[PDB]
């Protein structure tokens, strides 16, 4: 369970780090530490609480999670194989019913 | 009434522990098949 | 059911000086109301070879002595059959008895006889003893039945044609004809089969010179019991409702491949201590069935 | 199975055609791997695992669904940055014995 | 004898080996029992005939 | 001292840590009976202390 | 016809004062080898480690 919830946390942070480059007029003032807060506010509390036993007395920054996210290592389950497919279906933002 | 059942030595003569008949195991074998399928259908979705 | 003679494991010499049996705790024990129903699940599987097979029934709600499991791996390798014709146990319980036997041959309470492990990490992959018996043969291989009964024993043979034309086979558990109780072949000493005779000279070689000296005395009570089961299967359990030969011969090579079959073996499951309580019973019959005379009128 | 032809939206069917692609992969080579790995695990840690649910008398016509897979790729646990203390505390709290 | 084969096995092939072995011990009972059988050889001497 | 501590074996259930630690040269695959284990065993550091 | 073998009681086998006394005594009292024996093959091994 723990190894399949870090995988959904990585795939959610992979496809979210391109939103500034694709839409500069909305994210004029969105630092990369802004979507790190927005994935932790939807992941389970217990999985974040496991990670908070290491970096409660260790310091990691926004350059130390992009090394974790870009690393290829995943654990396929029923919630990862559907989350990775859901981002590929919501590729065109015309399909999320918002357009400029 | 059979020549096999003659015991000429005190080696095949022990206690009697329990008995089992014809129509007892037939109701018992059916009661242990349905109980094994009613168990695992109540523990999982 | 018939418990064995109580003088087998104890000889009294002078006044009260008695020889003590090694399994004196497991012999002097009472089966509860649940572990007695599992004994009736073992003898139901022996009288019907390919159609009923066994499993393990793991539950956390109980706890036994750790030594109950390890003796249940020695009794299991000489009571059931996983030979080249049929099986009495699934392909999982055949694995779980092997780790039960491996834990019994390494737990040595006397002086540790030497042991040489092999390259792999499978159970029973060593060479125990001073004379270095290879214990690789007691791994369950379902293509030839290397560990259990039917090791080097033809266990299904054919004879003069039966009254029911579909079921013409004769079950011979451990190579004992039913005529051996009436007109015997050997003396009283040399009653054996190949699987039991290797479970003696290995267990002697593993430093348990007192445990294999108990299984030697219980050998003629053992072989008489399977000679009784070889007179219920092919002499009383012979009906239309038995399995024909072209389905019975295709039960073992379909269990290994896992293909679809319309004669699926019913899987029951027995406990760990029910292996020991099945070893100390005999099931001699008393009367035949009440409707064995009007049985062919029902079938017609 | 009974296949037929119906109608569905474009990014909703992309998930359904991936979910059923995962249930087809549970039957062939993932129920035989999760069960086949626990037997290699309890052989070492002396934990007898039970296969009591695959072996009733309706086992022929039964579609199995497994939302998780057992051979955990252990690199995804050790990719969390500076996570060498939470992997020591979670190893103690889960697997350490207790005795006199 | 039931002190020994109360926990050892002997079948019909063991009693015929023990019987046919040549070893006797003569007394007044055996010396008449051997002659009792030799008189009852012809079964007209036991008054039964077919 | 003059004893192998870590040994490598067949593939473990977890593929990342397949080492097999044996303290003081005790190949512990058996079920230890506490009264008759190590009754004739020693190692190099203990023998050079005595 | 009657040989003897040691018990498997723990604690007493772990007791070192009674273990060495019953190793020196057993070498002067029994007989194992030559023409017959009074010890089992296993017992005479334990009266030499003692």
């Amino acid at each position: 369970v723990y190894a399949s919830e870090l995988s959904v946390m990585k795939v959610d942070m992979r496809h979210l780090s391109l939103m500034q480059r694709r839409f500069p007029d909305v994210l004029i003032q969105a630092r990369p530490s802004h979507f790190w807060k927005a994935v932790l506010n939807d992941s389970p509390e217990a999985v974040k609480a496991v990670m908070n036993l290491s970096h409660s007395h260790n310091f990691i920054n926004i350059r130390d999670m992009m090394r974790w996210v870009m690393l290829p290592s995943l654990q396929p389950s029923l919630k990862l194989a559907l989350e990775e497919e859901a981002w590929a279906a919501a590729n065109d933002f015309e399909d999320l019913m918002l357009t400029d | 009434q059979r020549p096999e059942r003659i015991k000429t030595t005190p080696y095949l003569e022990g206690d009697v522990l329990s008995s089992d008949s014809g129509p007892l195991l037939s109701v018992f074998a059916l009661q242990e098949i349905m109980q094994k399928v009613r168990q695992v259908q109540a523990d999982y979705m | 059911y018939i418990a064995p003679n109580p003088r087998i494991s104890s000889i009294t010499l002078t006044q009260r000086i008695t020889t003590t049996g090694p399994f004196a705790i497991l012999t002097g024990s009472t089966p509860t109301a649940q572990q007695l129903n599992d004994v009736r699940k073992i003898y139901l599987a022996l009288m019907f070879p390919g159609q009923i097979i066994l499993d393990l029934k793991i539950d956390p709600g109980e706890r036994m002595d750790p030594a109950v499991r390890m003796v249940a791996g020695v009794v299991g390798h000489l009571l059931f059959t996983a030979g080249g014709r049929f099986t009495n146990l699934t392909q999982n319980m055949a694995r779980q008895l092997d780790i039960a036997l491996n834990d019994y041959l390494l737990y040595m309470y006397n002086t540790r006889v030497q042991v040489n492990y092999g390259p792999t990490g499978e159970p029973l992959d060593f060479q125990i003893g001073r004379n270095q018996y290879d214990c690789n043969v007691f791994r369950a291989d379902f293509a030839t039945g290397t560990g259990y009964n039917g090791w080097a024993t033809i266990d299904v043979e054919y004879r003069e044609p039966a009254p029911y034309v579909h079921a013409q086979r004769y079950i011979r558990y451990c190579g004992i004809d039913s005529r051996e109780l009436i007109n015997p072949t050997t003396y009283g000493i040399g009653m054996t089969y190949h699987c039991y005779n290797e479970m003696l000279r290995m267990l002697v070689a593993a430093g348990k010179d007192s445990e294999a000296a108990y299984f030697r005395s219980m050998l003629p009570f053992h072989m008489v019991r399977f000679a009784r089961i070889n007179q219920i299967i092919n002499e009383d359990l012979h009906s239309v409702f038995s399995l024909p030969d072209d389905m019975f011969n295709a039960l073992l090579p379909d269990l290994i491949a896992g293909a679809h079959q319309n004669a699926d073996p019913v899987v029951l499951d027995v406990s760990w201590i029910s292996l020991w309580f099945a070893f100390n019973r005999s099931f001699e019959p008393t009367h035949r069935n009440e409707m064995l005379e009007v049985a062919p009128l029902i079938e017609s | 199975v009974d296949v037929f032809i119906g109608a569905c939206s474009e990014p909703v069917y992309r998930i359904y055609n991936r979910l059923q692609g995962y249930i087809e992969a549970v039957q062939l080579q993932e129920l035989r791997n999760s069960i086949g790995w626990l037997e290699r695990l309890g052989h070492r840690k002396r934990i007898t695992y039970s296969q009591e649910v695959l072996t009733d008398f309706r086992r022929q016509d039964t579609i199995w669904v497994l939302a998780l897979q057992l051979p955990v790729n252990p690199q995804v646990v050790w990719d969390v940055p500076r996570s060498s203390i939470a992997n020591l505390i979670m190893n103690i709290a889960t697997c350490l014995p207790t005795g006199e």
